């Protein structure tokens, strides 16, 4: 039984896929243009040290809401980009869009630290319009994106040190 | 001739197309299908994943426009209806009545001058305004009937053109009621009433209003004061009804928003509740009859299964309701209605005493320890995911501050108890532990005073075009906010310290009247009234925002001497080039939000929206990188120039107040900003920037044109700035900017989008 | 002054509630969430399953009922906007016609004088009506807004109040056009026109018309008198435009209803296509300019991205548009728009000429080799779950019958071709195998005759209301069916074999013409076109399907002698107790259809549909077996009678053909059938119930009175199985029944469900 | 993955389980009153054998569309009711519904051979309307019924032999 953080987030018939650490990881590793996307909720549970981790392997970072502040605080903002979650998906799905170095689009999207229900609907926009060239977008959150192509079940707030630890694989993958 | 008839007189659909494709040439349609099937017809249900075409051979895209239109137009009928319904009653009850607005207003109705061409003289040359909107409305829900309109483009312009209807709509219904009603007239001053779940005077006979009618309400007031009952009956109302009513009586008070309602009518201090139409909590009567409540409702729109009792005698109305053989009655008669509830809750209030309706300390204390701490249950039901059960579990341990805490971030909506195996009432659990903070709840709200006065519109006119008031920060919209309540007050707070003019209407208004700042004092209370900078004003219900419209109509008319008269997409362009403005719906929630948003984007001023606002499905967001999306033309001769973001998006949605503050500031901006105004607007933006996301945004050079634009107390280090981080050659030690800018100053230059004012 | 003013002129939502509570009381709303959710609002998406409530309160049962009320003004939205439309541009271009129905007609708009109480005489007399039922789109759309009407049973009633206006609203429309532009008015005698895919004329310029609205296609034809073109150009529609433009001129044709619209215009016969709106393929743009044909939107609720040319001169369109430099234009000018398509028409048949669109034999062999026979693919993207992968597979195999029985199975939705990998235009490939079929589809079908003449009224209705003539049959509706256009066409066959009163309208209208019977006669040229027992009618397009409500209002009024003036209950009622009548839907899809099923319910008429018809998620179906709700007062007196079911159900949906036809039957019965009545309606339902399902209903005594109720040819063993397997007490050789009827027969019962008209 | 017969058929989050032939046998075995639904499609595929031998188990029928011809062809009807299917869903979702023997309501309905879109609104007619007392409905035709409690996985008709093997086990654990 997959649990979408709102039990009404029923969308369609193409469900995200529950995907191993190790696979979420990998999907990162071999993506040409990756990007890790991060929202409000980075900023707790020492949930920025992972994505810090993640960015210095050499994958930019869209810190959307004011994620920004915790990168500036913890004194890793290199390769970090300021932006809004709503503006990120519109450029993600349009092909003419040259990212944030100017150099092109991102093949792979993977979202951490956001607002269930906003990302989701982040996630959706990419399923459906980001279609050629196709962009996958994948989850490492603690919550079931069943609008991610693949991602994680659902891991309660309590059980937190149980979703730091498939993170800490996800981030070993890379 | 008052003014040459314009070219747009009475609009149909295409009748504004192309100023819709102006606007959705540079802020595209954006879309994220909450819903990726249509359930619309037989051939159904069609999945339209990854961009595929229905059995009809509707592509997603395009049932996501019609989607959103759907919405617009319940938006558009409920205000248009509101008024209709106001009016005829008023004209039948009151009669007809001239449109006398004050001496310090001479256009009574802008909007129905700028769209229909006509200037009202009676509430009775109205009713050609309504017919308008009203076939009009017809003719574009024909338009979302499978088989219809094809392109998603074309189905925004559709949505559009019922978001400028639905301005039309609430501008119409709002003038009706402050003229039939003599409600303030733009007063600076208008009365302060008290707000909040604490304000209630209990040991009174308490009648409570829910909905946005206030004709019903018009009758209660008038025949307590016919009776000297004023003084022994406490009239408190929820959502625009509240407002509403407090601007017909100073002595009414106003529970809360949307988000309020099903714990106050939980709490059983309402010994009648007296309903008529929308946002009310649909199980209304379920949750009166739980408190020994009657329910009386007025409108047609919601009977709830109960009798029509409208041509009864309201003796035999009361008899029938004290003895309890029917929980509630429809009262169509609003004098009736109202007669009947003044008479009935001073008799209710006698047989309520006695009752209890929250859980008792015993009762709390078995809920909190027999939840089950489940995983994924109450918290997956709840569109917040607030962490129940962990607060209840807290609670067990004896800490009821996080269940207390959870009072403010519920939206009062009752999903997560229905979920719960254990049937505890959550929703009552939360209200026991904040029990003491929900009694302090005592606010104070300035009364809606509706119009902005010509004067006012003479006093900003040019601080506001030129830039020098870095804008008109409109707080509006539902309660379904992502963390409580305070943020709406948070961002009134900043904006009215940094002299924007705020103002604020509907839910939104009533929430930002909560909070006292370090010397006890309200918004409402610190800051004047006034259409000024550093002012906030409660400018009324959701239908008053229609005056938010006509006050940027205004600025062009009056401080700009164009012409309204159907001259929609002239004074549409004018104030999407000069009228720096931006609306905020932290909580957009209803259908009247969206067609809200729609007809203030139609007319040029942007909006951002709450998280939520995803759940809309469709957005319209500028790419800032695309430059043949940012050219305007200089109309004193022709050519195209590339302007900064100005504002960058249209509708848009933030996901916190950290991000929404900075966003609404960048949102300002606007081409023709001369260097002290820009110079304004760019100190706020950075300094806004800094003090809630910790760094200047990555592109705010965009916003340079000339070094006099740069905020004065940094101007250098801006500089150094613009040299060694953006590779701008910057003069530093002349203190001047060679190159760089995206374009060069010129205090002449007159954009606009429109070819036709080329001179 | 010509009549009293009845109680509900001009009704609000309340002002006709406890009727629709009469009716809800007998027929309870019936409830299938297709979607358990709710999108409305931003607090959602709110999970609704298992009767729970969303997060404004709203339980799941209501917002069920919320569903289906905005359907429903949708539907109304479309009609009444239709009409008003047509209305404004006659008024601007023509001018105020006087309303002239003919000698044979006295009521010109029994709904308009039944709901507004108004008695039109001019055009210009519509326009209140149509500000009345603006003015209630408004009222009730207001109400589906969040946070507003909690009961369901109150949200049906306002479904059930929109479908009265939408009944209101497609009047209007047809006696508007049937006015202005002289269509026939009750003509028994209408025209007979050519109907099918294989009845055009691809030597000759072919314009497509495909819509509801008639006014543009009124100007092609006059262009075409105007410049003797008649005999050139070939004018045919598809759906409801066609019907109207027949109606107009019996020298066009009909291609065929909305299942055809797609497999029509990939044909590329058409040269250019003419489109106005609704039930227009919402791709047509993408389709037109697949097969190099300029599209012509004409109506601004579908624009299609293309530029206005509304003030351009045609010259200047034409040149545009032959220069292929834009695919189509919109032109608003109904006289502009038809002057551009005759003369473009002309044009493009020489240029287009040589083309060719569907797959070639090799092609088609390529596309039926390389499917993968997938198991589950393209058939689960098919509404009807039609087998093409083993077609496909057949065909490869030199067996192309599979595929080419597909095209009339199939209703040309294109959904199958986006889920198939291997990019096999199915659509076309289907169309293919069955192209000797197709150019063999060619039947005839009486013109849109509109009202029913006063005169047949006075003919049929003491019969209609005793039962001798045991119903009018009324097949209309979309054509979503579930297994091929033929269902209807053997409907309306049976029943006028068996002298009902047969009508039709729209897509069924077209689809009941396509077959041919021993004698090669279609249904429309074998039977006479008069409202009477065993006739066929075609009433019209959509919009004409106010002449049915017509029709039994003015039996209420002519032959009854009740007063109609805003008496909208009273006539219902009366409808609901003696006009033994039934309609059919068997392929309902639409908007439309669900605000035309409601105001033919509210009406008091009972409605059948199809197995798609379960999607609309609501249905009114009654307890047979609950004795409560079959109460009915005896005006005489005041006692109350327990009546058969009769109607039994008020909105049913039923799976197949072969259930449909016995429960149609079944759904005239009425309680005031007289013996002869009883016994004509009670004959057919036991033969087709025995023919098409092989046995007598299990309840058929229920509808048995006295013995003058059984059929006569078999009474005797019809009174012993009564006796020996239903335990009735039966004198066998007296041939008389003593006891176990349901209650006993008076042929003076004065059913009613109102209280007011009971007399004492 | 399951397949819904429509794909679009994604009604909600409460989404019927596969469950073995044995365990929906068994589910039959364990009612007090069940009722065996069928439609049109019992007509094909020797399938009214299978719906006899259900039958014959001292369990009633609801023949719904015409399949009562079939019934009276093969010369068992005892046991078998003539009913729409749409009056059958009001009838069983109403508690003083007393049944086709007069003795009350069931509380097991298995559905077969019946058309897809209709039956699968039958059923969610069921789910979300019988809820107090509780009626069970599942599904032991050849569809993936999400609106079902329990069902099989979708079964193409290609492979017809498969369902009725599965089928047949149904009827031996009953
Ligand atoms: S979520 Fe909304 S659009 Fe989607 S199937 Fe349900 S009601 Fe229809
Ligand atoms: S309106 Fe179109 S997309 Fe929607 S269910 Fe009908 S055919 Fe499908
Ligand atoms: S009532 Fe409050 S706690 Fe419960 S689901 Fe709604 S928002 Fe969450
Ligand atoms: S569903 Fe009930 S028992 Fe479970 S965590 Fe929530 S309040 Fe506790
Ligand atoms: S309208 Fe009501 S049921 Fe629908 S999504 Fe909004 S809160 Fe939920
Ligand atoms: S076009 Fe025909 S075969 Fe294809 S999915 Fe639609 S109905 Fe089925
Ligand atoms: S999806 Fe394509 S390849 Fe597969 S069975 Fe269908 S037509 Fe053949
Ligand atoms: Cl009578
Ligand atoms: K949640
Ligand atoms: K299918």
């Amino acid at each position: 039984m997959n649990i979408p953080f709102d039990i009404g987030n029923i969308s369609g018939p193409e469900m995200g896929r529950i995907a191993t650490p190790e696979a979420l990881g990998r999907a990162i590793k071999n993506a040409k243009r990756p990007l890790l996307v991060v929202g409000s909720e980075i900023l707790e549970d020492g949930l920025i040290d992972r994505a810090i981790a993640i960015g210095k392997k050499g994958i930019p970072i869209a810190a959307t809401a004011h994620s920004i502040k915790g990168f500036v605080d913890a004194g890793y903002t290199d390769n970090v980009y300021m932006v809004g979650l709503h503006e990120l998906a519109n450029n993600i799905k349009s092909p003419d869009w040259m990212g944030f170095d100017g150099k092109g689009g991102y093949d792979l999207v993977a979202v951490l630290g956001g607002i269930y229900y906003s990302t989701s609907q982040f996630l959706i926009s990419i399923k459906n319009c980001a279609t050629d060239p196709l962009v996958r977008a994948i989850s490492i959150d603690r919550y079931y994106h069943i609008a991610a192509r693949m991602t994680f079940d659902n891991i309660s707030r309590k059980r937190t040190d149980e979703f730091k630890e498939m993170l800490d694989r996800v981030v070993q993958s890379i | 001739e008052w003014e040459p008839m314009g070219p747009t007189p009475m609009p149909g659909i295409v009748d504004l197309r192309d100023w819709d494709y102006k606007l959705m040439d540079r802020y595209k349609p954006f879309y994220a299908p909450y819903c990726e099937m249509c359930c619309f017809c037989t051939f159904g249900k069609c999945d339209l994943t990854g961009g595929k075409k229905g059995a009809c051979g509707l592509d997603m895209t395009a049932q996501q426009a019609r989607f959103v239109t759907i919405a617009c137009l319940i938006g558009c009928s409920a205000h248009t209806a509101h008024g209709r319904h106001m009016l005829n009653e008023i004209l039948h009850i009151y009669g007809d009545r001239e449109i006398d607005m004050g001496t310090g207003i001479n256009i009574e109705a802008p909007l129905t001058r700028l769209i229909t061409g006509i200037k009202p003289k009676r509430l009775s040359d109205f009713i050609p305004v309504l017919d308008y909107i009203e076939e009009q409305i017809a003719q574009v829900m024909d338009s979302v009937h499978t088989g219809q309109e094809g392109s998603n483009i074309d189905y925004e312009s559709k949505a559009f053109h019922v978001g400028m209807l639905d301005s039309l709509g609430k501008e119409v219904a709002d003038i009706v009621q402050i003229v039939a009603f003599d409600l303030p007239k733009g007063d600076p001053d208008a009365p302060l009433v008290e707000i909040g779940m604490g304000c209630i005077d209990e040991t009174k006979p308490m009648l409570l209003v829910i909905g946005h009618n206030v004709v019903p309400s018009v009758s209660v007031i008038d025949y307590m004061r016919e009776h000297d009952l004023e003084d022994k009956i406490e009239v408190a109302g929820i959502c625009c009804t509240a407002i509403d009513t407090t601007r017909y009586s100073d002595r009414a008070k106003i529970v809360g928003s949307i988000g309020r309602q099903l714990r106050f009518v939980r709490s059983g201090i309402a010994d009648v509740i007296m309903v008529d139409e929308q946002c009310i909590r649909a199980d209304i009567l379920e949750q009166a009859k739980r408190t020994h409540a009657p329910l009386i409702a007025t409108n047609d729109k919601a009977l709830y299964g109960l009798v029509d009792r409208t041509d009864d005698s309201a003796d035999d109305i009361i008899t029938i309701l004290v003895s309890g053989k029917e929980p509630g009655v429809v009262i169509l008669d609003p004098v009736k209605a109202g007669e009947v509830a003044v008479r009935l809750v001073q008799i209710m209030h006698e047989k309520r005493k006695g009752l209890v309706h929250l859980p008792t300390d015993e009762e709390f204390k078995e809920y909190v320890e027999m939840c089950q701490n489940c995983d994924a249950n109450c918290v997956i039901a709840c569109p917040q995911g607030l962490p129940i059960g962990e607060a209840n579990k807290a609670a067990a341990a004896g800490n009821i501050e996080p269940l207390a805490e959870l009072f403010d971030l519920c939206v009062g909506c009752g999903r997560c108890e229905q979920v719960c195996k254990k049937h505890i009432p959550i929703v009552d659990v939360i209200h026991k532990a904040a029990l003491p903070l929900v009694r302090a709840e005592k606010g104070m709200i300035r009364v809606g005073r509706g119009p902005v006065l010509d004067t006012e519109i003479r006093n900003v006119g040019a601080p506001l075009v030129l830039g020098t008031i870095p804008g008109i920060i409109a707080i509006v919209g539902c309660g379904n906010y992502p963390n409580g309540t305070k943020d709406v007050y948070i961002m009134a707070k900043e904006f009215v310290e940094r002299k924007y003019i705020v103002v604020l209407t509907g839910c939104g208004a009533m929430d930002a009247a909560l909070y006292r700042d370090e010397d006890g004092k309200t918004l409402y209370e610190k800051y004047p009234g006034d259409f000024d900078g550093g002012c906030i004003v409660n400018i009324g219900s959701c239908v008053s925002n229609a005056h938010i419209h006509d006050a940027a109509i205004k600025v062009a008319s009056i401080f700009a001497r164009r012409n309204i008269r159907a001259n929609y997409a002239e004074i549409a362009d004018y104030i999407l080039n000069r009228v720096g403005a931006c609306g905020m719906a932290w909580g957009a929630m209803s259908q009247k939000a969206a067609s809200i948003a729609s007809g203030v984007n139609r007319i040029g001023i942007p909006v951002v929206i709450g998280p939520h606002g995803w759940k809309y499905r469709r957005a319209y967001l500028g790419r800032k990188d695309v430059d043949r999306d940012w050219m305007v033309y200089d109309a004193r001769d022709g050519s195209k120039v590339r302007i900064e973001p100005a504002p960058e998006h249209l509708l848009v949605a933030a996901d916190t107040l950290e991000e929404a503050i900075p966003l609404m500031a960048r949102l300002c901006f606007r081409p023709t900003d001369n260097s002290m105004g820009r110079q304004v607007k760019l100190t706020h933006y950075m300094d806004l920037s800094m003090k809630y996301l910790g760094k200047y945004p990555d592109d705010w050079p965009v916003f340079v044109r000339t070094e006099a634009d740069l905020p004065l107390a940094k101007k250098e280090e801006y500089l150094r700035i613009l040299k060694e981080d953006y590779g701008w050659d910057v003069d530093l030690e002349a203190k001047k900017i060679i190159s760089g800018p995206i374009r060069k100053f010129d205090v002449s230059f007159d954009a606009t989008n429109l070819e036709q004012l080329i001179r």
